[PDB]
């Protein structure tokens, strides 16, 4: 549990001063401008973006900030679900 | 271990006049072959310029400088005769001995690479000829000539039944009394030259002096004339549809090596190894093949006529030279 | 060589109820159009007999 | 074979050498014939013969250039469908060129580029000249290529499944659901899309991808 | 007049349909002599022959053309100053396409064009002559030959208007030596002068002219260049603003230099490049950075404005490999330290590339980045590689009735079947010695890099026989340093060896009091070994280190009930330091420390002794001959002595060497060094002796001095070394120069 | 490459050298207009290193050794009363004193002063190889006025020495446009392009009016390396007639007859008007010639190999030879009253008489 392994970093670099840019009713293209493009999007038949910020350096504890936002058809932001930590 | 360094510029002059410099490093134990046991260590340089005269020919020329250093030559007639010639008092009774030379030289040669295919050649000819002469100076005043020939002639315009001739000639004595006995000498037997005779086993076997009689260990010789007539065919069984790259050949080889200066007077009691009449003979079957990992050869021979103690090597295999 | 026969036949996923798979594009092979030609080692590798 | 210009009747002995499989003689005689008579009546047939002879001589890098030269010489030759088939099969033949054919360790994991080019060419044939008697084998090519590319994408998704770049695996396995929605590799891959949501705690997606696998797996 | 039919003949180069489509008036239209002439002119546009005739004698028109050989190929009668491939591609570009139409006018045109081209390359006096020959079925062949003389030697460069420095300094830095003219070299040397003046700090420097002149004899070219220097400008503190990403503290720490120092062009370039790289390190892969100097006559003071727009943060959507053949993608993507789906750490991508070159199986690695088409925010990075094909393979068997078998075998391949193995097999049967070894390492048994390896060997002289097996775990433990542990087994038995005192005391040390006579010794043991080892790869250089220190250390201990109990330590070190802030010229210190000693009341076994001498250990002595000399019991009466090498139980070496890519040749490689090494035998005690060496202490520090040469070779990077032993003792065999690979 | 076979003839004139002097260093092989000059029995010669010496015409005895220094003394000597003027390829112009050779001043011009200075009504005209005319006042070296002519990036050495008449200069220029300029304030009066050109991407764009033109009776004669001999109206600059036969350099006109050298390196002579030859010499070709002199009645020219030709003034007969000189010449000889002067490559000066 000391054998070295490279840092893991995954997903969009969310930050506490950008996420406040997300507010209901923005058009999806301007959300793409506000937070950059999503590294994950739901393939299974509905228009949702899964922003994830995740780091796991060395062997220190995994840290995560997942940010789920739903667009209705035609691309208007309907909601914001923020989980500020891993489920643990 | 063996090492060398070579680099060439195709145009020292715009006529294709290339200049190639070769430096080398050699560490040789004669016990690593059938050769009578002594250590030979050497290094040196040749500067060589290579250029054509017509078509595919090349000429080459080049000075060279070389270092040689010898140690622990087992006490036998030939080696002490080399010392004598050089005028270094032999330690005949004790093999605790050493000897070095620095030597200075020129070489010349010819190539007539009228060949057709690097692999499975059917209609082509090659001649490789090189001469070495020491230039007035050096420690050793030897001269050497080496000639190698290969010719392909198809009996069938379908180029399946090609005859492979080879011959191999050489000779070297030197100016005055500084012979070429012990440091540059030709060998026969192995997978190259006549197959079926052990590596370098053909030639004179030296005579001991009593130490702190005739022995069957080879010293090599300074006169040589290897030959091989090799007859090549379609293979009778293999899956020609795939195997058309695999070569099968029937061959008959000639080997002779001799020493001009084996004195049948002083050595009246020991075999007349200066006679070239003792030609060794071998003939047999060989396969040669290219495979993704490397090229392969297999060859068995009956060495059907040979002289006493000539160590046979009935079957050879090698990959990747 | 034969090794490209016996490749497993394609079998389209079944979309589960209440959702659908992505749109599909690019490396899609059009069906054989009832091509009656030879297969494998039976194919005549030689060039056309004449223009 | 002397370079000395031969009468055009050389085609008879040249064609014989081709039929008997004297590939070096065939290729060097046909090359000479074309270069000596590049635009005569025996231009196009000699070119197609040189293509085949270079293909049986296994000198594939020269067959690639030869086909490219043929296409740009004649985009509309009446047997151009054969030329396309040969370019596709020439691409794949360069893929399988490894020495592993005796060891039997697969090479599905190696660089896919030549496989992808072969697939594109065979697909362009199957769309362009489908009534050709070459289509059916070309479809047998296409299904194997579309399997091999998916096994490569699966292998990378498996590697990132081991390192834990769980976004990288979800993204690539989703790519396999866009491009190769019907192959075996994708059916082995959906367990990866599952695990890769699990370790990221996107249970809102895990409950979908479990349903998609469970409704489909035999 | 209306024509109902047209008569053609020939049509060799152009078909009838082409004539019908090209002609402005077709069959059935109203035509006259003017329209017929227009139809002739239109036919000319197709490219047909110039001579034509038309006749009108009824309802039909007859037209004839003079066909002639026109289809051409190009050949040249020898070329020295210009190569064949450039000649033919140039000829194609000039208009003579192989298979294009040709004419005498075209012969003159191409002659003139070749003359022009020749003039372009600096042989202003060349001349061109061409002729054509016909070919069967209406074809032609072209042959042209050249007359030329000496190409223009440049002379004085006459730099004018300078007042700092003088001519010789500027022309010394120019690749155009007061030699052959080349316009592109003129541009390159115009930039080398500008950059020199900007580095010295004449930031208002300007070049307002340049021209070349040919003596009337056209044998040579005078160059000239006017200079306006301007005043001695002086730097002022750099000021930064724009769309920064909040990194102002690091940007200012990186950009700020003390004021009053002189301006320098490469200094500003290196600062702007570091600013964009630092933005590149945090994920801004394509920043828009601009710099403009404030130029002031007041105090001649110069203050740069640097504007940085960081742009978007770029995410690497997809990593692909191209050229990854004979190697499975797993091995390259596991060595790749940069993750898919992360923000693009630019120098994390370069750290990946560096680790791939570290692996060393690839002939070259190049890194490309490109944006995905039609999306503004995501980057695609691909690596292009070439295979070394390490798999040097040799094998040979002979089989004879009187020589039942002989063989040699040797197979080392990395990534044997790809994957990532290292397989190494060697073997031999001479008549005097049998040998064999096999080794297998799978260095990524777990993706974290926990290497596994195993070796088997068998060694059997016709006397000494030994066989054994060991394995290791190599788990990395930081970015740089690495660590290993291991275990194994070896067996030995010896027999009828020379009655050396060092061995006899060893044998005695088991309590096996030997027979001190008649060579009748025989002794066999099984030994079981634990390994530890430690390592420090911190050299930061692909081939020849410049400014890093490497350390390497190895242990063994044999506690687990072995037939002998002993230990060993090796420490190995190579510390490199540059000449002041310039890593192109460097000095290093290479050192070692060996020690080994008895346990369990025993003495360390002789066959594990350290050896000194040769390129491997100490430059300027024969290989392994620098250990303390042996000693023998009398036989074909005292404790007889002989100058023969037996390894020592403890060892030290220190050598200091300067590595020098000396630009005596064009820098598109030698060294010099001091050297010292010693070997000593702890449990060799002088109290038993009188008139024998000081084996008990390393006092006998012996040295050499000399030089070495390094070169690149197919198999491995080679070193060449020369020395003479300025500090050596009795019986210390040496010769002056020796070779080694790596 | 081709070369002349060194023509030969019996030495009818049997010319002999009166005196010679080894002033110092030579010009080497640097093609440079560095001819010496004479004034009232004292002759002036210069060495490219910087050495300059004043010699007496009848014995070659020197009186100066000033070096002015490298400085690359070039643009050979010109003398006008009490002042000696000479350029330098580091853009400097020196004024020296005929009496004793002391420096009067040093002044700076726009680039290297290859063109031989010409003295005219208080102005010293110096066509620098940047293509700018500058005039330096004869009294004090300050530059009075400047004119800029456009340059092709590749040209011959723009000697193009100007000449003055009726208060106006005419001068060459490497683009091939002869230009006439009032001496007072440098106002350009007319330009005319000397010839066709541009059969090449650059080298056949050579159109260089390299020679010094000359003016007789208001009629200008001009030359250009690739172009033609031409006649122009001094007042208007419109061309009058062309001469295709030879165009290289340094022509001379005397006795209403024109003499010039062909780019092929052959001498010829042109009639009163219109470009037609009355004779043409041969086998001079492809070997460096120099400007002819026409000193005492015989037309004489120097050969790079080391010798002089002596040609009949009215006819092309080649009469005398072999006044050989050490290493030969790269510079103009000069004419003098009843005397001839010429300088070798090595710097040794010689005089020939009969």
């Amino acid at each position: 549990r000391v054998v070295y392994r490279p840092d893991i970093n995954q997903g969009n670099y969310l930050t506490a001063n950008d996420v406040s840019k997300i507010r209901v009713g923005m058009t999806q293209q301007q959300v793409a401008y506000a937070l950059g493009t999503p590294l994950m999007s739901d393939p299974f038949g509905t228009n949702t973006w899964f922003y994830v910020f995740r780091q796991q350096p060395g062997h220190e504890g995994v840290t995560q900030q997942t940010l789920t936002l739903t667009f209705n058809s035609s691309g208007v932001l309907t909601n914001i679900d923020n989980k500020p930590a891993l489920s643990g | 271990t063996y090492a060398e360094l070579s680099v060439t510029n195709p145009y020292f002059t715009v006529d294709g006049v290339s200049l190639g410099g070769r430096l080398f490093y050699n560490d040789f134990q004669a016990d690593d072959a059938d050769l009578s046991d002594y250590t030979n260590k050497s290094y040196g340089t040749d500067v060589t310029l290579g250029f054509p005269i017509n078509e595919y020919n090349s000429l080459r020329a080049g000075l060279g400088y070389v270092h040689n250093s010898l140690s622990n030559m087992q006490p036998q007639v030939a080696m002490w005769r080399y010392l004598y010639s050089m005028g270094e008092h032999p330690s005949t009774s004790d093999q605790d001995n050493s000897f070095k030379t620095d030597d200075f030289t020129f070489n010349y040669g010819w190539t007539y690479n009228k060949l057709d295919r690097g692999y499975f050649p059917t209609d082509g000819s090659r001649v490789n000829l090189t001469g070495k002469v020491t230039i007035p100076g050096s420690d050793n005043e030897y001269y050497k000539v080496t000639l190698d020939t290969a010719t392909y002639v198809p009996i069938d315009d379908d180029h399946k039944w090609v005859v492979l001739g080879r011959t191999r000639w050489g000779y070297g004595d030197g100016l005055g009394g500084k012979e070429m006995p012990f440091y540059e000498n030709f060998y026969a037997g192995g997978s190259s030259t006549v197959r079926g005779f052990q590596s370098n086993t053909i030639g004179p076997k030296a005579v001991y002096f009593p130490h702190q009689c005739k022995s069957d260990d080879a010293v090599g010789g300074n006169a040589m004339a290897v030959a091989s007539l090799e007859f090549i065919t379609p293979t009778p069984f293999i899956s020609d549809k795939y195997a058309n790259s695999v070569r099968t050949s029937f061959f008959w080889d000639m080997g002779t090596v001799w020493d001009t200066n084996w004195d049948s007077s002083q050595y009246s009691g020991y075999p007349d190894y200066s006679d070239p009449s003792n030609i060794r003979m071998s003939a047999g079957i060989a396969l040669q093949w290219m495979s993704p990992l490397g090229p392969l050869v297999f060859s068995y021979a009956q060495p059907f006529k040979k002289y006493d103690g000539d160590k046979a090597e009935q079957f050879q295999f090698n990959i990747g030279k | 060589d034969e090794a490209y026969l016996e490749a497993a036949p394609l079998a389209e996923l079944h979309a589960p109820a209440g959702m659908i798979l992505p749109v599909t594009s690019g490396d899609y092979a059009i069906p054989v159009t009832n091509g009656s030609g030879a297969v494998g080692k039976a194919l005549d590798i030689r060039p056309p007999a004449q223009p | 074979e002397v370079p000395d210009n031969p009468p055009n009747e050389i085609y008879a002995t040249a064609q014989q050498k081709l039929q008997d499989g004297n590939w070096r003689q065939a290729i060097t005689q046909l090359e000479a014939l074309d270069n000596r008579y590049p635009f005569g009546p025996y231009s196009q047939q000699v070119q197609l013969d040189l293509i085949y002879a270079y293909y049986k001589n296994a000198d594939l890098p020269l067959a690639q250039a030869a086909i490219d030269r043929f296409i740009r010489l004649n985009p509309t030759h009446p047997n151009i469908d054969y030329v396309m088939y040969m370019r596709g099969l020439t691409n794949m033949a360069l893929d399988d060129s490894a020495l592993q054919g005796f060891f039997g360790v697969d090479r599905s994991d190696r660089d896919p580029q030549h496989a992808r080019a072969a697939f594109s060419d065979f697909s362009k044939l199957v769309r362009g000249y489908p009534n050709s008697q070459y289509t059916t084998d070309a479809t047998k090519r296409l299904v194997f290529l579309k399997d091999r590319l998916a096994k490569y994408e699966y292998s990378v998704a498996e590697y990132y499944t081991e390192r834990g770049a769980w976004v990288a695996v979800v993204n690539r396995v989703e790519g396999m659901l866009r491009d190769y929605p019907d192959t075996q590799a994708t059916r082995d891959a959906l367990p990866l899309m599952e695990n890769a949501y699990r370790q990221m705690q996107m249970n809102a997606q895990a409950e979908k991808v479990a349903k998609i696998i469970a409704a489909n797996s035999s | 007049f209306v024509v109902k039919d047209i008569h053609f003949e020939g049509l060799q180069r152009v078909a009838v349909g082409a004539a019908l489509l090209s002609m402005p008036v077709r069959t059935g239209d109203t035509v006259n002599d003017e329209d017929i002439s227009n139809t002739i002119r239109a036919l000319f546009a197709t490219g047909n022959f110039e001579d034509v005739r038309v006749l009108r004698d009824g309802d039909t028109l007859l037209v004839q053309v003079k066909e002639r050989p026109t289809i051409a190929s190009i050949t040249f009668s020898g070329n020295k100053s210009v190569k064949d491939d450039m000649l033919k591609q140039n000829l194609e570009a000039s208009g003579v396409r192989v298979g294009e139409s040709l004419d005498r006018t075209t012969i003159a045109d191409i002659e003139k064009g070749l003359e022009d081209f020749y003039y372009s390359v600096g042989k202003y006096s060349a001349s061109v002559k061409a002729v054509v020959t016909p070919l069967p079925r209406n074809r032609v062949d072209l042959k042209l030959v050249f007359q030329e003389g000496v190409s223009a030697e440049i002379q004085q460069i006459n730099i004018v208007g300078n007042h700092a420095f003088t001519t010789d300094e500027l022309i010394s830095h120019f690749q155009l030596r007061d030699r052959k003219y080349q316009k592109q070299k003129l541009a390159g040397d115009l930039e080398t002068l500008r950059s020199y003046y900007l580095d010295r700090g004449y930031a208002r420097f300007n070049i307002d002219s340049t021209q070349v002149s040919l003596t009337p004899d056209k044998k040579g070219i005078y160059v000239t260049v006017n200079i306006t220097e301007g005043d001695q400008y002086k730097l002022s503190g750099v000021e930064v603003s724009g769309n920064l990403a909040g990194h102002s503290a690091e940007i200012e720490q990186l950009t700020k230099i003390e004021p009053g120092e002189l301006y320098n062009g490469t200094k500003v370039t290196k600062m702007e490049d570091d600013i964009k790289k630092l933005l590149g390190r945090y994920g801004y892969a394509y920043p828009r950075v601009q710099s403009m100097p404030e130029i002031n006559d007041a105090d001649k003071t110069v203050k740069l404005r640097v504007n940085v727009d960081a742009g978007n943060r770029f995410y690497v959507r997809k990593i692909r490999f191209e050229g990854n053949d004979t190697s499975k993608d797993a091995v390259l993507r596991r060595e790749m330290r940069q993750m898919e789906g992360a923000w693009l750490g630019s120098d994390l991508v370069d750290q990946g590339k560096e680790r791939l070159n570290r692996l060393g199986f690839f002939e070259t690695v190049d890194t490309d980045t490109q944006r995905v088409p039609g999306s503004p925010d995501q980057v695609d990075v691909v690596y292009k590689v070439k295979e070394r094909n390490t798999g040097s393979f040799n094998f040979g068997i002979g089989y004879g009735t009187e020589s039942g078998v002989s063989f040699q075998a040797g197979v080392q391949q990395d990534n044997w079947l790809g994957t990532g193995y290292a397989v190494g097999i060697n073997g031999t049967k001479n008549d005097y010695q049998t040998y064999a070894e096999l080794s297998v390492t799978n260095p990524y048994f777990t993706v974290d890099g926990v290497s596994l390896g195993g070796r088997l060997f068998y060694n059997d002289f016709q006397t000494n026989k030994s066989y054994g097996t060991c394995v290791t775990l190599g788990f990395p433990i930081n970015e740089y340093n690495s660590l290993r542990a291991g275990l194994g087994y070896v067996h030995n038995s010896l027999s009828n060896m020379q009655p050396q005192v060092a061995m006899w005391r060893y044998l005695y040390s088991m309590g096996e009091h030997p027979s001190t006579s008649d060579q009748d010794n025989s002794f066999k043991t099984d030994d079981f070994t634990f390994n530890y080892g430690w390592t420090y790869n911190k050299l930061d250089r692909g081939y020849f280190p410049t400014d890093g220190s490497r350390v390497n250390l190895t242990g063994k201990v044999t506690i687990p009930g072995s037939d002998n109990e002993y230990y060993k330590v090796t420490l190995d070190t190579a510390t490199y330091v540059p000449i002041d802030d310039d890593h192109k010229w460097v000095v290093l210190g290479r050192t070692r420390w060996g020690y080994g000693d008895g346990l369990g009341g025993k003495e360390m076994p002789f066959y594990e002794n350290f050896y000194a001498g040769g390129s491997s250990t100490v430059r300027g002595f024969q290989s392994n001959t620098i250990g303390p000399k042996a000693v023998y019991f009398p036989h074909q009466k005292d404790l007889c002595k002989s100058d023969d090498a037996v390894g020592g139980n403890a060892m030290a070496v220190a050598s200091l060497e300067f590595i020098t890519p000396t630009p005596f040749i064009s820098d598109k490689r030698t060294s010099f060094f001091w050297d010292m090494g010693t070997v000593w035998d702890t449990n060799w005690d002088s109290s038993q002796y009188s008139g024998y060496p000081d084996y008990s202490d390393p006092s006998n520090i012996r040295m050499s001095a000399g030089i070495a040469l390094q070169w690149m070779s197919p198999l491995g990077p080679l070193v060449f070394s020369y020395a003479q032993p300025f500090k050596k003792y009795d019986g210390d065999k040496a010769e002056q120069f020796q070779f080694n690979i790596g | 490459v081709k070369m002349s076979p060194l023509p030969t003839v019996e030495n009818q004139f049997t010319p002999t050298t009166a005196w010679s002097t080894s002033v110092g260093s030579g010009i080497g092989n640097f093609y440079s207009n560095l001819h010496p000059a004479l004034a009232d029995n004292v002759v002036y010669a210069a060495d490219r290193a910087g050495l300059v010496k004043a010699l007496n015409a009848d014995d070659g005895k020197e009186i100066w050794s000033v070096s002015l220094a490298p400085a690359l003394l070039s643009g050979g000597v010109t003398v006008s009363g009490g002042h000696v003027y000479i350029g330098s390829e580091k853009a400097q112009v020196y004024a020296l004193n005929t009496s004793d050779g002391t420096v009067a001043w040093q002044t700076k011009v726009a680039g290297e002063a290859l063109s031989r200075p010409v003295v005219s009504d208080g102005l010293v005209l110096i066509h620098t190889s940047n293509g700018q005319l500058q005039a330096l006042n004869e009294a004090d070296g300050a530059v009075k006025w400047t004119v800029n002519l456009d340059m092709p990036s590749l040209s011959l050495r723009g000697e193009s020495a100007p000449t003055t008449a009726f208060g106006a200069a005419v001068v060459g220029g490497d683009n091939g446009r002869v230009s006439a300029v009032l001496m007072e304030q440098g106002q350009m009066i007319w330009q005319q392009r000397i010839s066709q050109a541009t059969g090449s991407t650059e080298i056949d764009r050579l159109s260089d009016v390299d020679t010094t033109p000359v003016v007789v009776n208001g009629v200008v004669f001009a030359l250009a390396y690739n172009g033609n001999l031409t006649a122009l109206d001094l007042r208007s600059g419109q061309i009058m007639w062309k001469r295709e036969l030879g165009s290289v350099n340094d022509f001379i006109v005397d006795g209403n007859r024109i003499y010039l050298v062909d780019q092929n390196d052959r001498v010829m002579a042109l009639t009163i008007d219109g470009g037609v030859t009355l004779w043409t010499q041969s086998d001079l070709l492809h070997r460096l010639l120099t400007s002819p002199v026409l000193y005492n009645g015989n037309l004489v020219v120097g050969d790079s190999e080391g010798y002089l030709h002596w040609i009949n003034v009215e006819d092309g007969r080649f009469v005398a030879q072999q006044k050989v000189d050490s290493s030969g010449f790269q510079t103009e000889p000069v004419a003098a009253d009843g005397k001839l002067l010429i300088q070798a490559k090595d710097g040794t000066v010689y005089s020939i008489t009969r």
